[PDB]
């Protein structure tokens, strides 16, 4: 039987400071007991001073990040180049994720 | 006969140009934008004295920060309002924020040219959309059935529009207060209306950052009408 | 006459009157100029206001970081077509990790406009577009007609009184094509070009709209006090 | 499917199909609505060109939409049935989802919305019907009376008439109906309604129907004899 | 839901329905009314899967109320039961069937007769002098078989019903928190507020 | 593309006439004469094989058609319209009847189905009416022998005897004088041949006349033996020789 | 394109009339006269076949009177083919109701349903209306004996006595003159035949030109019988009433 | 009358006037030609320089279908592009199912049936282009020309547009003077000349020459544009012949 | 007068668009002829190549529908090829569904039914073509069945189509009046083709070269067209007696 999901490992960490924020992640990508890559970037600058990482199944992680970056682009088109605030970005990502409620993006997302 | 989406030899859509004629027959609506808020006012124009005039709803809330006035075939506006409200609420659901006044207006205007042989004809109503957002402050837009929308410092639509617009040309300046705008709408409505203006055949409303969109009570408007009469008699 | 009731009807001389009437809507529109060098491509657009209380209708629309257009005619049609371009520019980036070539963008616009000229029920688009962009083969300028005809040019103008600007560019051809690595001088040439189409009115601070794209310059639009420098 | 745009604008900014639908309303039998202080009365004309009619089974002019709201009309009879059915379905749907019966304004707004939709939908003609919608909101004792027309505009009325010779009976109501003091009782309201129809009807026999709606779903139709007593009393006061 | 009983006597129909609503571990409510009035002289009690019961009952109610307004006429109990049976018979071959069992107690004003109809979720209809759904019949039918008479008064019906509930309370493992009892007769529907 | 003619092409004129139906009847009037006569023990339907060219093989053009083993049809008017109606009639006899009841439809009901198809071409979007009138003869156990006419409007009427097309008015008068309720099938065939001779100009023989009967069961035409209840079709098309034999006793 | 050829069957005239409905009514005015008369103990349906022939097989013929179920029948005036389309729909509606509620469909509910179908063809679809007027004669246990009529507009009304088709003005005046509320079926039979005899465009009224039916509680005890008269039975009732 | 107001209506002649009006749009277009040579085909087209502001060599008119077919057309340029887009879909589906690239006669009928389909209904307009197309397949070289009616035939030489009469006369000379055949390189030269000669009907404005070719020996049976030195050589040859 | 633009009845009960489609049939100015032998069916048609720039091998109005069935068309080539493609699809589908080769008369009926639909449905125009189908059917033998824009069809002993069909028809009629049989009593198809060409020459009064004619031949289990050199051999035999 075909299993649409996989586990690419990895670990990410977000910490909010007083006037700053960090989003960190290891650069290792794996399946089972093998290393795919020792440097595969996992944390991404998505524009509008927002950083994102979708950890877990890397194919779903890449798809989600790609669609969010795209959502930032179309937010600028549709709303006169307005900056997408972090709270608005968060609510938008909820809808991206829940859109596939019955076939989920197998990832744990942090922005 | 001929297509509903046909161009004239001058390069204008027949049906859109004809719907503009219907809007000219409509009751007057006026909007004035200031740095303290945007005012919206309408002529109610009841066809008979037995018609309860407070059931005439030509000024409408789209969201807390966006109001709307109409002129023309007002029945056509209902689906436009429904769409506007849905768009405002949907954007808040998707983005946890208020929608920009321009973006709301653009969303409404996207419906306009969706007619052919979709709906069977253009809308026979024009809208004045007034609101506030953090990026562009207090705004007033004129949404037409052509799908075009212009931003205005002040604008009049309906049967007394060109006379009213000439008056707005002379009266508007960038330092108008909200109170000055209220009286100005009342003054110009009184000028172009057939019947004598009072609190039962005219209606005022405004949108401010603090209190949002508010339709004025008949008692509140009646005081502003009395204040207008006295200041015109003052010289 | 008897053959202008719809777009599906040729005249006895082989003309499509509905398309020609759509073309007429562009001539009624406000003037907009396009011109390019080898490093940059510029759009200049005279915006039109309804009256003194009204705003000046926006003429320039961004399609991507490397592409955009200016419009003359029915503005809602320009929104439909520019939205389609945005989608096609986006499809190319997402699927092929590739910036959409300006020439291919022109081909797509042509084909979309064509379908509206051969089928019953529909109508032609009532707008003309000037598309500028910088891709893998340098700077480009396109002119779109709602007949479907798309043309790649060094410079051009569309709208009312566009013939004056078009003659100026035809004289200046050898000069402005050589304005490489100097964005300000290329815009100056575009502002001087659009000035040949003005009568009674002149270029003010809320009248003028300028856009530029180039080698190390994303598609950006200049309005308000950002164009006072060029007045 | 048939998609033809039948309702379209003309050079002078008129939609003729909507305007011709009003002409169908003008032809229809007169209907009148008058709200008192604690009731609303719907009066209807029955043309006496049709005798040998079976009045038991013949469709009555006033129709219950719910136990607390009624609808009368002027214009095409067959068209009115479609609006009545839709309204009745929407009334039960509202009770099912909101757990509260429709307000008179809501029901009016719905019917008016249906009428509007038929003025800018392809392949359909407008309803040749204007309606008077009357009743009382749930747990409310304020009388409600609304009017709709083919264009889809609607509004509230202290008193109103529609149909043939409605110009005449509106003339009567405008001089006889006082807003500061509406018909204080059922009797007064029914009397004023019968009086208004007698300006137009002909014989006061089986030509006048009267339906009284009171608060809390109290709706009753007056019989021939009951109405005949109003007709008798009105003319005996008139002989003076 | 759990216990629903019905008994047709001389001049009325009596429906008894439990008050408990249990969601697995806890009893969330002890005053639940598992019934809907379809028309002035027709009552329907119901039991089955959570959510589907009320959804179905209110759907049937809305439809009968619609019919009443359209025709200005109350359908006979037999007609209502036939409508309900068809809806359930339609439902059983659906994508997701209504898992709802009902009793329909009505007074036919034309025939001046009480009528009790039992319909399960498959659309199995039977007219009975007394009926039940689930395990309720297993405990009560032997008592009803013995004591029931077609000429019983409403008061005698209520007494025989009490005996049935007592036997249920004795031998059933589940605490159904008593029953709400309603009577359907020529004057309409009324609830017995002390039982 | 898409069929954008979703509106009726047949409409009421101010006078209350349905123009397209009237014009379809006009086309039927121009058509070659066909007739039908009902006897006590059978029905006969007949028409002229008006050959468009002498090089054409008129045997390949069937004006008289079997619809079911006990039902047959003939027409006057537009041949191609008739051909497609026969195809639809044969199919509907199976789909809306035989596949349900395991038996062929009675004459009146098959006629009813054909009539429905012709009515719909009179009201449906983007079509014209059928330019034919049909004469359908048949037998069934409970209704016995019957003969029906079906017009472009979809209207149908039962007849003892009738004629349609070119010389129908004269032919019907001829049939009124000869028809009685005691005719045997051979008498009806004889009258059919007499009547048809009046409207025929040129050659009058078995090769220029098409004639079929609904009569006794034909076990020789069944194609198999062994089932007592199956006794064979009642429809039988007369041969060129069989017609000529009866033209000597004419 | 196609718009050019569209008659626009569903539009108002400047006077607010439906062109096609009006023209369909004009068509129906040339159809054979059908009469319905309601009595206390039953209903009579009488109708004139249009200029027939001697070679028409009358005993197996039906163009006017149709059975919808055991309790309800209709008299037809207009296009027979259009009527049969509607009749079959009505028969199905009656059976749908019987299956759903296990009770025979009340007469008005059936009439409203058919009338709503007719209405639809006047408001949407761009098709021509049905050129048919019905007289519905039926019985149910709510209202008892009932007469209705419906026309191409989809409007229906209830009647004590009514005519449709040709010469309705003359026929309705004659019915209005001789009808009384306490009338019985045998009297109504006579009135119907007398009215047709006077309004007919034919020289004389004979059995072969008529279709006749009665709905009686003259069915043994508490039930209703439909009687579609045979040719010989129409001949006998013509002699009995003294018309031939 | 009124028979010419609607597409797919037969006039009393048995003519489709709307198709005939489409031809008028074709006759109004620039000149385009096709020459069948020994082992391939050559296509050429006149491009009118409306202004100095047109970028030279950029507004390409000739179009490739698959990798072995060239298409050129006169009349409404957008209509031609629409037809080529359909042609590309037809060629792709053919190759998808049958593996081999679509044969030229097969491809010709695909275009033909599609254009003919636009003469069957009043809901569509006929194509305002005549298309000259062809290439090399397993059976050799093929040249076709397709009209608004959907009519097409194979050709030795083909021409359409405003200067078609001039071009045809030139093509007829080549057919007569070369019964054995013409080489691919000769055909390119001759194509340049014929366009230059046909430019007398469009003499007001100057023009730009565009040539393409498919040849079994010269291009391996693939469609290619004539560029650089080979194009200049053909222009020089053409300019020498007009003087 | 929109009853002349679409396929609806005129007051005379006529369909003018069908009548005008019959007129389009003769737009090519080409005449065709078909005859039957003992073992074969032969069809001949005029070939005219008016332009020298044309490839004459591609100019044809005879089509190979299936292995057994051939079709010649009288009318414009776009409509001809439309009918050809459809007939090919219909013949292939028939074989797939019913497990045997589509008979000539059945295909003719099918194409006739399709034509009938265009005369009744308004959105579809008739095709301006007359289709002559030929084969040697496994049941009926040599077969000629012809279809027209009215949706009419019939079997033929022999037939002719075109501007000068009447002259050819009468010529053929007179021959069969003499012989008193329904076919050309000849063993080889070569001689049946010679008969066909000879009688067209007599009827039209014109001589033919190898490039002026187009010939199709149906035999048992195959239909095929003759090359210019095969026709030349035929013309030589005609001239030598
Ligand atoms: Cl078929
Ligand atoms: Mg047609």
């Amino acid at each position: 039987q075909f299993n649409p999901y996989g586990d690419n490992g990895g670990t990410i960490l977000g910490i909010a400071g007083e006037d700053f924020a960090v989003l960190a992640g290891d650069t290792r990508n794996i399946t089972d007991y093998s290393i795919n890559s020792r440097y595969e970037p996992k944390v991404f600058d998505c524009g509008d001073n927002i950083v994102m990482s979708a950890n877990g199944f890397a194919a779903d992680g890449d798809a989600l990040v790609k669609r969010f970056k795209n959502s930032v682009k179309w937010y600028h088109f549709d709303h006169n180049d307005k900056k997408l605030s972090i709270n608005s970005a968060a609510r938008n990502i909820q809808h991206l994720l829940y859109g596939k409620r019955f076939f989920p993006y197998y990832v744990h997302t942090i922005i | 006969d001929r297509g509903v989406s046909t161009f004239s030899p001058e390069g204008r859509l027949f049906q859109v140009e004809y719907s503009l004629e219907a809007i000219k027959l409509g009751s007057t609506a006026i909007g004035i934008a200031t740095k303290e808020g945007v005012v919206l006012g309408v002529e109610k124009r009841a066809t008979s004295p037995l018609l309860e005039s407070d059931s005439i709803e030509k000024i409408v809330e789209i969201d807390r920060h966006i109001g709307c006035a109409m002129s023309g075939l007002t029945a056509d506006a209902r689906s436009m309002i429904e769409h506007a409200r849905t768009a405002a609420v949907t954007h808040n659901l998707y983005y946890d924020e208020d929608i920009n006044v321009e973006s709301l207006t653009q969303s409404v205007c996207d419906l306009a040219l969706r007619f052919g042989e979709l709906m069977s004809r253009p809308f026979g109503v024009a809208l004045l959309i007034a609101g506030h957002d953090a990026d562009d402050g207090y705004q007033l837009f004129h949404a037409e059935p052509s799908g075009t929308f212009y931003r205005y410092n002040a604008k009049a639509i309906g049967s007394g529009s060109e006379g009213a617009q000439a008056e707005l040309l002379n009266e508007w300046h960038s330092s108008l207060t909200l109170k000055e705008a209220e009286l100005l709408v009342l003054k110009i409505l009184k000028q172009v209306m057939e019947e004598k203006l009072d609190e039962n055949n005219a209606q005022l409303s405004c949108i401010t950052k603090q209190d949002g969109f508010k339709i004025y009570d008949n008692e509140k408007t009646a005081e502003l009408i009395k204040e207008l009469k006295e200041k015109e008699a003052a010289e | 006459n008897n053959y202008d009731g719809d777009t599906v009807t040729f005249s006895p001389t082989g003309r499509l009157f509905q398309v020609e009437y759509a073309l007429e809507a562009i001539k009624q529109g406000s003037v907009t100029v396009g011109l390019r060098s080898n490093t940059h491509a510029v759009l200049v657009a005279l915006k039109r206001n309804a009256d003194e209380l009204s705003s000046y209708q926006k003429k320039i629309i961004k399609c991507d970081e490397h592409m955009g257009l200016s419009l003359a005619g029915l503005a809602p049609d320009a929104r439909v077509l520019s939205n389609y371009l945005r989608q096609q520019c986006n499809y190319s980036s997402l699927v092929f990790n590739r910036k959409l070539a300006v020439e291919r963008a022109g081909h797509l616009l042509c084909d979309k406009a064509q379908k509206n000229t051969q089928s019953y029920g529909g109508r032609p688009y009532g707008v003309g577009l000037l598309i500028i962009g910088y891709d893998k083969s340098g700077a480009h300028l396109l002119e779109f007609q709602p007949s479907g005809n798309v043309t790649e040019l060094y410079g051009t103008a569309i709208g009312a009184r566009s013939q004056g600007a078009k003659t100026y560019l035809e004289r200046t051809l050898d000069t402005f094509i050589k304005i490489d690595g100097n964005p300000d001088e290329l815009i100056k040439a575009g502002v001087e070009a659009i000035s040949q189409s003005l009568r009674d009115e002149s270029l003010t601070v809320d009248n003028l709209s300028i856009a530029i794209v180039g080698k190390d310059t994303p598609f950006t639009i200049y309005d308000g006090e950002a164009v006072a420098k060029y007045i | 499917g048939y998609d033809r745009a039948l309702s379209i604008f003309s050079p002078d900014g008129h939609i003729f199909q909507v305007e011709y639908a009003l002409e169908a309303v003008k032809r229809g039998t007169c209907a009148v609505g008058v709200k008192g202080k604690n009731c609303v009365v719907l009066g209807c004309e029955r043309r006496s060109t049709l005798k040998l009619q079976d009045t038991r089974i013949t469709p009555s002019k006033v129709s219950k939409i719910d136990s607390h709201v009624v609808l009368s009309f002027s214009g095409l009879n067959a068209d009115s049935r479609i609006l009545i059915e839709k309204a009745r379905v929407e009334a039960q749907s509202h009770r099912l989802t909101l757990e509260d019966p429709v307000t008179v304004e809501y029901l009016t707004r719905y019917v008016a919305g249906v009428q509007q939709r038929y003025t800018q939908s392809g392949g359909v003609r407008p309803f040749g019907v204007s309606t008077l919608i009357a009743g009382f909101d749930p747990r409310d004792d304020e009388p409600k009376l609304y009017q709709t027309e083919p264009s889809g505009i609607y509004s509230s009325w202290s008193a109103q008439t529609i149909g043939r010779n409605s110009k005449t009976v509106r003339e009567f109501l405008e001089k006889n109906y006082d807003r500061k003091e509406p018909p204080a009782t059922v009797e007064e309201c029914v009397k004023l309604t019968v009086r208004s129809l007698l300006e137009v009807v002909q014989t006061g026999a089986k030509n006048i129907e009267i339906t009284v709606v009171k608060p809390d779903s109290d709706i009753v139709a007056l019989s021939s004899e009951e109405i005949n007593q109003y007709v008798t009393q009105i003319e005996q006061e008139k002989q003076e | 839901m759990d216990i629903i009983l019905g008994i047709r006597v001389q001049d009325s129909v009596i429906l008894a329905s439990s008050k408990a609503v249990t969601r697995g571990i806890s009893v969330l409510k002890d005053s639940d009314d598992k019934t809907r009035q379809l028309s002035p002289h027709t009552l329907m009690s119901f039991a089955g899967e959570a959510g589907d019961t009320v959804q179905f009952a209110e759907y049937i109610q809305a439809n009968i109320q619609l019919y009443s307004i359209r025709e200005d006429y109350e359908l006979s109990p037999q007609a209502v039961s036939s409508f309900v049976r068809q809806e359930l018979a339609k439902s059983i071959r659906s994508r997701r069937p209504y898992q709802v069992n009902v009793l329909i107690g009505g007074y036919d004003k034309k025939k001046n007769k009480p009528e009790l109809y039992q319909i399960d979720y498959l659309g199995t209809k039977v007219e009975l002098p007394y009926g039940a759904h689930g395990y309720s019949g297993f405990y009560t039918f032997s008592l009803l078989d013995h004591h029931y008479r077609p000429d019983m008064t409403t008061e005698e019906g209520l007494d025989l019903l009490k005996l049935c509930v007592q036997e249920l309370e004795k031998r059933m493992p589940m605490d159904f928190k008593g029953v709400i009892v309603k009577i359907v007769d020529k004057d309409g529907i009324r609830q017995v507020d002390d039982f | 593309m898409t069929d954008r003619y979703s509106f009726s092409l047949t409409t009421f004129s101010p006078s209350g006439k349905l123009g397209q139906i009237d014009y379809a009847l006009t086309a039927v009037k121009q058509g070659v004469t066909s007739l039908g006569i009902k006897a006590t023990n059978g029905v006969v339907i007949a028409t002229e094989k008006k050959s468009s060219s002498p090089l054409a093989m008129s045997e390949t053009l069937s004006k008289v058609s079997l619809l079911t083993p006990d039902i047959g049809a003939v027409y006057s008017g537009m041949g191609p319209d008739y051909r497609v109606l026969v195809d639809k009639s044969r199919k509907v006899a199976h789909t809306s009847y035989k596949r349900i009841y395991g038996e062929y439809p009675p004459t009146k009901l098959l006629v009813s189905e054909v009539a429905k198809i012709m009515q719909e071409a009179t009201q449906s979007g983007g079509v014209r009416p059928f330019g034919v009138s049909l004469l359908i003869a048949g037998h069934d156990e409970f209704n016995g022998f019957s003969l029906y006419q079906v017009d472009p409007s979809g209207s149908y009427f039962p007849w003892k005897a009738t004629a349609i097309g070119k010389g129908s008015v004269a032919a019907k008068t001829f049939l009124e004088k000869r028809w009685n309720d005691e005719l045997e099938l051979e008498d009806a065939i004889h009258i059919a041949l007499l009547t048809l001779k009046e409207s025929v100009e040129g050659e009058f023989n078995g090769d220029t006349i098409e004639l079929a009967i609904i009569g006794d069961e034909n076990p020789d035409l069944l194609g198999y033996t062994g089932i007592p209840t199956d006794k064979g079709p009642r429809f039988r098309k007369l041969t060129s020789q069989e017609i000529n034999d009866r033209l000597e006793a004419l | 394109g196609s718009r050019r050829y569209d008659s626009r069957t569903t539009i108002f005239s400047p006077e607010g009339r439906l062109y096609q409905v009006e023209y369909a009514l004009e068509s129906i005015s040339h159809a054979g006269t059908a009469i319905g008369i309601m009595a206390s103990d039953g209903i009579v349906l009488a109708a004139e076949r249009k200029v027939t022939s001697t070679l028409l097989e009358q005993d197996t013929s039906t163009e006017k009177l149709y059975k919808l179920n055991d309790k309800i029948a209709v008299a037809v005036a207009g296009l027979t083919a259009d009527a049969e389309i509607l009749i079959n729909t009505a028969r199905i509606h009656a059976q749908n109701y019987l299956k759903t509620y296990n009770e025979d469909i009340p007469v008005e509910i059936l009439v409203r349903r058919l009338s709503d179908i007719k209405q639809g063809y006047t408001q949407h679809g761009g098709l021509r209306p049905f050129g048919v007027s019905f007289i519905y004669a039926g019985y149910d246990d709510r209202y008892g004996y009932q007469l209705y009529t419906s026309n191409p507009s989809g409007n229906y009304t209830g009647w004590k006595a009514i005519s449709v088709g040709a010469n309705t003005s003359a026929a309705q005046t004659l019915l209005q003159m001789d009808y009384k509320d306490d009338m019985k079926v045998d009297d109504a039979i006579e009135l119907a035949l007398k009215t047709l005899s006077k309004t007919t465009d034919s020289s004389a009224l004979t059995y072969d030109r008529l279709e006749f039916a009665t709905i009686r509680k003259g069915a043994n005890d508490g039930e209703v019988y439909q009687k579609i008269f045979k040719p010989q039975e129409i001949k006998d009732i013509l002699v009995k009433t003294g018309i031939t | 009358t009124g028979y010419d107001l609607s597409n797919s209506v037969f006039s009393p002649d048995g003519r489709n006037f709307q198709v005939e009006y489409a031809v008028k749009a074709v006759e109004n277009g620039t000149t385009s030609i096709g020459i069948k040579c020994n082992d391939g085909v050559v296509f050429a087209v006149e491009k009118l320089i409306t202004s100095k502001l047109l970028v030279p060599q950029k507004n390409v008119k000739i179009q490739v279908v698959d990798r072995h077919i060239g298409c050129v057309y006169s009349g409404l340029i957008p209509d031609g592009r629409h037809l080529v887009n359909r042609g590309r879909e037809e060629a792709a589906s053919f190759k998808k199912l049958y593996k081999t690239p679509i044969p030229i006669p097969a491809f010709a009928d695909r275009l033909g049936q599609y254009v003919q389909a636009h003469t069957l209904y009043n809901s569509v307009r006929p194509f305002g282009v005549s298309t000259i197309f062809g290439g090399v397949d397993k059976n050799g070289a093929h040249l076709y020309m397709l009209e608004p009616s959907g009519s097409y035939w194979g050709y030795k030489g083909a021409a359409t547009g405003k200067g078609r009469q001039s071009a045809k006369a030139e093509l007829e000379k080549l057919v007569d003077h070369h019964p054995e055949g013409l080489s691919a390189r000769e055909a390119v030269k001759q194509a340049a000349k014929i366009i230059y000669l046909a430019h007398e009907d469009n003499k007001e404005k100057d023009f730009e020459l565009e040539i393409s070719w498919c040849s079994l020996s010269e291009t391996n049976g693939l469609h290619k544009f004539v560029k650089g030195d080979l194009l200049q050589e053909a222009i020089d040859f053409a300019q020498k012949e007009i003087n | 007068g929109y009853d002349r633009h679409i396929t609806i009845f005129s007051p005379e009960g006529r369909l003018y668009q069908v009548e005008y489609a019959f007129k389009a049939t003769n737009q090519t100015n080409i005449n065709s002829l078909a005859v039957r032998g003992k073992d074969c069916t032969v069809v001949i048609s005029q070939k005219k190549v008016p332009d020298k720039l044309l490839d004459p091998t591609t100019v044809s109005y005879i089509f190979c529908i299936s292995r057994t069935i051939g079709m010649v068309v009288n009318g414009p080539i776009p409509d001809a090829r439309n009918a050809a493609l459809r007939a090919k699809a219909e013949a292939a589908e028939f074989r797939y569904k019913y497990g045997y080769d589509m008979p000539c008369d059945v295909l003719a009926k099918r194409m006739a039914n399709l034509s009938q639909i265009y005369t009744q449905r308004a959105y579809m125009r008739p095709l301006g073509v007359i289709l002559t189908f030929v084969s040697v059917d496994e049941e009926l033998g040599p077969s000629i069945y012809k279809t027209d824009p009215a949706g009419y069809y019939v079997g033929y002993k022999a037939t002719a189509t075109g501007p000068k069909q009447q002259e050819i028809t009468t010529n053929l009629e007179n021959h069969f009046k003499k012989s008193k049989i329904d076919h050309i009593n000849e063993e080889s198809w070569e001689k049946v083709v010679e008969f066909a060409i000879t009688h067209m020459i007599d009827a039209l009064g014109t001589e033919f070269s190898k490039n002026d004619l187009e010939v199709g031949v149906a035999t048992k289990d195959k239909f095929f067209t003759l090359s210019a050199e095969n026709i030349e051999e035929r013309l030589v035999a005609i001239a030598e007696q």
